RNA sequence: GGCCGGGCACUCUAACGGGACUGCCCGCGAAAGCGGGAGGAAGGAGGGGACGACGUCUGGUCAGCAUGGCCCUUACGGCCUGGGCGACACACGUGCUACAAUGCCCACUACAAAGCGAUGCCACCCGGCAACGGGGAGCUAAUCGCAAAAAGGUGGGCCCAGUUCGGAUUGGGGUCUGCAACCCGACCCCAUGAAGCCGGAAUCGCUAGUAAUCGCGGAUCAGCCAUGCCGCGGUGAAUA
């Protein structure tokens, strides 16, 4: 994919800016999920829209998988 | 001096749009090699006849970029005279290089 | 949305990618001769109409 | 003198000597370099006797490849037969005096290939 | 059910273009997007005098709006004032040398796109549509013509069935290429809806 | 065949350059 | 030689019969061992087979070992599970090709049902 | 072919042996149009001819092209019939066009690995009896005389 | 490898012209026209195009657009951001690649045609296994680039094995575009190498430079899911 830049985002890192600053509980709603696996988030807060609601599930160190909508579905089953 | 590229779309005005320039030749002083028509290359475009639910044949039709060019070995300033006159192109763009 | 649209093509205070070829004489967002800024069917008239120079029924 | 096939254009100029036949800077046998179909263009020479009384400097350009070889067929025996009135006595007779408009036809008409129409069911 | 346009057929032959110039691919687009909004503000304004043509020439940073009519008067006006501001509206859009001209068609009963533009008003005027046709063609074939044909859309009223009104005299061939057959079209917005008219005037075979 | 990529015929048909069709 | 006996054939291609040794890694690793890529896989001395027999099974990973490593990138894939993680839990295209028509090679053969 | 009869194409004579019956053969050997490959195989096969039988790979081509010429056939045209197969006579023409065609598939139906070593390797068989070709023509021929009863309305 | 001071036979170019008309031949009877000679690059519209009567299906299309009517007018209009059109137990039409040894691969080696290039084509060296990148060329292009066409041709290796066949799938890297390729891009390298030994009932295409077959161009395009599409050429059948 990309190789120049952390191909991450910008406009909601400022909400993560304080991932090491204030006190750092949870809850954090994005929309542009294009963000790559934000690489400094332990037991944190997936909170990703997908048309529907924002999806919440854990985000641990191995979890450093791909992006964000990676763990945010958009569909239906069988 | 005398390589001059008579461009254009309109074609019957290039056998005449040049035959008239090559006669500033036989008036100014230049045993001029007449119009050399370097190859036409054409930008044709094919397009679906109907506005919905045709698809099989369409009608093509071309935009024949025509082209010619002129020459000699003799370039006096009375040449410059005629070339500022006798200009009869409806829409036949023409440039000059030395 | 049909008209409020054409002036999304003309404004582009948005990235290079958000841009395209809405026609002039009509708005068809599809099938657009680059060099006329137009449409398979708009064009195909002005031609028969002969309000486009040079173009005419081909063959070979 | 000259000949054409599939817009294969073959300039044929003939001079006497013996066994000399070269084209685009290759000897005609290293030009096709194995292609025994090819060895057949230089065969009006055989039509009435002219085995080796006429060598060949020809320059073919454009058009085919193996059909480029038939291009030297009426490039030869038509620039060649230029002299001798009594010489056409084997080119109209023996069928060797034609261009053959057998050329690839225009792909057209929403077909796949100017004939092969799409499938059907 | 086909009949491709009767001119596109004869567009580089027996009918010279309606827009004569040449432009370099890199710019041709703009020599059109500009080139029509003239035609798209002249047939608009000069409908009054009734124009059959809007031939447009150039070859530099200029213009050549040789607008044809068969009745100038309303084009030039008196002394020259409509035509004077018209050649300034034009350079209000095309910041160029808006060089205009005028014609009087030697016969209007021999311009199709007039004949059409005419009958299509008789339609907007709630008139005998068939009769309109029997006369329109009679107009043309009397003022010297080898053939002539008009064909109306196919309405007249109601809320339903729509037909087509067809009549003609002389001959109007079309698998004949050396044809020279002027064709015109015109709309006609009634309370009912739109109609059309195909104008077919056969001047002569070159 | 015109679908292996990793071949002469592979990249030729797809018309891509690669280790196996560098150029000429 | 990994875990396999390949006999009458080309060392060039023989070594490829191994999961994790392709036609490439057999010529580039043949440089390394410096053997002849055209000689049969039988004409190589016992004292010199051990070119390969100490080489490529040590240059990296392959059968068994590397075989096993491929599935670790998939147990990984139900971390949270990606869209890419799931589509083995449902046996479907993970590049994301059309799962309408075709997509057959990932989910068995046509299990046919009734219609309209 | 309802209007006229359609033209028989006169073949561009063999590019070595001069003989049209030798072009017609290499023709029915060319997959697609690589032609070069088609006449290699054939000429290759004449070389294989020389190896095994010191005859002229030309009469080896004849006592073969006429061995596998079916005398007659069953034109089962459908007039009235639920499978009426009135047999008749084979044309000089069809005799050859079939016989050629037969020899090439009969060659390709053999388990020898190099298409050259095949196409003469039974072009030899067909030549005094024998050969997948004459069989696939023997059958053919015995289909008539067996269906002789329907001679009555031959044509 | 005109690389040339010089030249317009040729080549191709690209304009305006000639040329076929059924032509003198006992076999058509007043006829028309059909034969089988001659010359011709050429014969019975010469290949083929564009062209498609009155009408027909109240066919298609109000989503290109036009347009009467009807209905919505802090919403049936407007913007944004994310999603979707890409879903998958399955059924079809069109296709692409094949199951191979007339074949598949690594070499070198020929031989086209139409077209396209100022956010181009990018010649040529550097880098890199390469995609590509750093650079930097001639470029308004018959005069430089796309470009190298592939079958072909040689010459070498595979020896009927699901294989040096087949390229699916998944793992891993890693490029260009692009604000951003999770959903969803194309490409590249490594490794995985699935179904598939010629396809039931059935069913399509073609008159010859056709079918088959081989690449190439172009449109649209930031890039691209093109195997599609219109083009163009290479080799080139069978049969009536
Ligand atoms: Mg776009
Ligand atoms: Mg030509
Ligand atoms: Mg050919
Ligand atoms: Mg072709
Ligand atoms: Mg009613
Ligand atoms: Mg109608
Ligand atoms: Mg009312
Ligand atoms: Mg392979
Ligand atoms: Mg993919
Ligand atoms: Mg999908
Ligand atoms: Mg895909
Ligand atoms: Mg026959
Ligand atoms: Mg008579
Ligand atoms: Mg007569
Ligand atoms: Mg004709
Ligand atoms: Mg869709
Ligand atoms: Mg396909
Ligand atoms: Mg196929
Ligand atoms: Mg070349
Ligand atoms: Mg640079
Ligand atoms: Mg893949
Ligand atoms: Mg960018
Ligand atoms: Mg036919
Ligand atoms: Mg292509
Ligand atoms: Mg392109
Ligand atoms: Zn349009």
């Amino acid at each position: 994919s990309l190789k120049k830049g952390v191909f991450v985002d910008d406009h909601l890192l400022e909400k993560v800016l304080e991932l090491n600053a204030k006190g750092e509980k949870r809850l954090i709603k994005t929309w542009s999920r294009r963000s790559t696996i934000v690489p400094e988030m332990v037991g944190h807060t997936i909170a990703v829209y997908n048309g529907k609601q924002h999806v919440p599930v854990y985000i641990t160190e191995n979890m450093v998988g791909h992006k964000l909508g990676e763990f945010a579905p958009t569909r239906t089953y069988r | 001096k005398i390589r001059i590229k008579l461009r254009g779309f309109d074609h019957k005005t290039l056998d005449a749009s040049a035959q008239k320039i090559v006669e500033a030749a036989r008036r100014s002083g230049a045993q001029v090699s007449g119009p050399i028509p370097l190859p036409t290359r054409v930008r044709r475009f094919t397009v679906i006849r109907g506005p919905f639910k045709h698809k099989d044949s369409r009608e093509h039709f071309e935009l024949r970029t025509h082209n010619r060019l002129v020459d000699i070995i003799n370039p006096n300033r009375k040449t410059i005279e005629q070339l500022m006159t006798l200009d009869l192109p409806t829409g036949v763009e023409i440039e000059i290089k030395t | 949305a049909r008209k409020a649209l054409i002036e999304k093509a003309k404004r582009t205070p948005k990235f290079k990618v958000r841009a395209y070829t809405r026609c002039v004489r009509c708005g068809r967002a599809r099938s657009v001769y680059r060099f006329f800024g137009l449409c398979r069917i708009c064009l195909r008239e002005l031609a028969h109409k002969g309000q486009l120079p040079g173009v005419r029924k081909a063959s070979w | 003198g000259t000949g054409r096939r599939k817009e294969a254009v073959a300039r044929v100029f003939l001079r006497p000597g013996n066994g000399k036949v070269t084209v685009n800077g290759q000897d005609f046998n290293e030009y096709f370099q194995g292609l025994v179909r090819a060895v057949a263009a230089l065969e009006p020479l055989r039509a009435v006797d002219a085995l080796g009384h006429f060598d060949a400097y020809i320059t073919v350009r454009g058009g085919g490849k193996s059909g480029q070889i038939d291009a030297i067929k009426l490039g030869i025996a038509r620039a060649l037969v230029q002299y001798n009135p009594d010489y056409r006595a084997k080119l109209k007779p023996l069928g060797f005096l034609t261009r053959d408009a057998r050329v690839v036809e225009r792909k057209k008409y929403g077909k796949h290939k100017a004939r092969r129409a799409p499938q059907y069911s | 059910g086909n009949k491709i346009h009767p001119i596109g057929f004869r567009l580089g032959i027996t009918r010279d273009w309606e827009s004569r110039w040449y432009a370099g691919k890199k710019q041709y687009r703009h020599l059109l997007l500009e080139d029509q909004r003239i035609r798209g503000l002249l047939e608009k304004e000069l409908y009054s005098a009734g124009l059959a043509r809007v031939d447009i020439e150039r070859a530099a940073d200029n213009v050549a709006v040789t607008v044809h009519v068969a009745k100038p008067g309303v084009v030039i006006g008196r002394g020259g004032e409509r035509i004077r501001v018209l050649r300034e509206e034009l350079a209000k859009l095309t910041g160029k040398n808006v060089a205009l001209n005028v014609q009087e068609v030697q016969n209007p009963n021999l311009s199709a796109p007039l004949v059409a533009q005419r009958v299509a008003e008789q339609i907007e005027r709630r008139f005998a549509v068939r009769r309109a046709i029997k006369q329109a063609v009679q107009r043309v074939m009397e003022s010297g013509a080898k053939g002539a044909k008009v064909i109306v859309s196919g309405r007249i009223g109601g809320a339903e069935q729509a037909r087509t009104e067809w009549a003609a005299q002389g001959r109007v061939p079309l698998h004949t290429l050396r044809a020279n057959i002027d064709y015109g079209f015109a709309l006609a917005r009634t309370t009912y809806g739109v109609l059309g008219v195909k104008a077919y005037i056969f001047l002569g075979e070159v | 065949g015109k679908g292996d990529r990793r071949t002469r015929r592979g990249k030729i048909w797809r018309g891509t350059y690669g280790k196996y069709r560098p150029r000429k | 030689a990994g875990v396999e006996i390949p006999r009458n054939k080309r060392v060039d291609v023989a070594l490829t019969y191994i999961y994790g040794i392709g036609k490439a890694r057999a010529k580039e690793a043949l440089e390394k061992t410096g053997i002849n890529p055209a000689t049969r896989v039988k004409d190589l001395t016992e004292a010199e087979v051990v070119r390969l027999r100490e080489y490529v099974e040590n240059t990296w990973k392959l059968e068994g070992e590397l075989r096993a490593e491929v599935a670790a990138n998939i147990k990984r894939l139900m971390d949270i599970g990606c869209y890419r993680g799931l589509r083995h839990r449902r046996g479907l295209p993970v590049r994301g090709q059309r799962t309408r028509t075709n997509a057959r090679t990932r989910k068995g053969p046509r299990k046919t049902v009734a219609g309209k | 072919a309802r209007r006229r009869r359609a033209e028989v194409r006169q073949l561009q004579p063999d590019l070595v042996y001069g003989d049209v019956l030798v072009t017609a053969f290499i023709n029915k050997i060319m997959r697609d149009g690589k032609k070069n490959l088609a006449a290699r195989i054939f000429y290759d096969a004449c070389k294989i001819i020389q190896e095994k039988t010191g005859q002229e790979p030309l009469k080896v081509f004849k006592q073969a092209v006429e061995n596998v010429k079916p005398r007659m056939e069953v034109r089962s045209r459908r007039v009235g019939g639920a499978n009426y197969q009135v047999p008749m006579e084979v044309s000089p023409r069809r005799q050859q066009s079939l016989a050629l065609r037969w020899l090439v598939q009969a060659a390709n139906q053999r388990p020898e690995r190099r298409a050259a070593v095949r196409i003469a390797h039974e072009l030899m068989d067909a030549a005094e009896g024998k050969g997948g070709a004459v069989k696939k023509k023997e059958d053919v021929e015995r289909m008539a005389e067996a269906n002789r009863a329907y001679a009555h309305y031959r044509w």
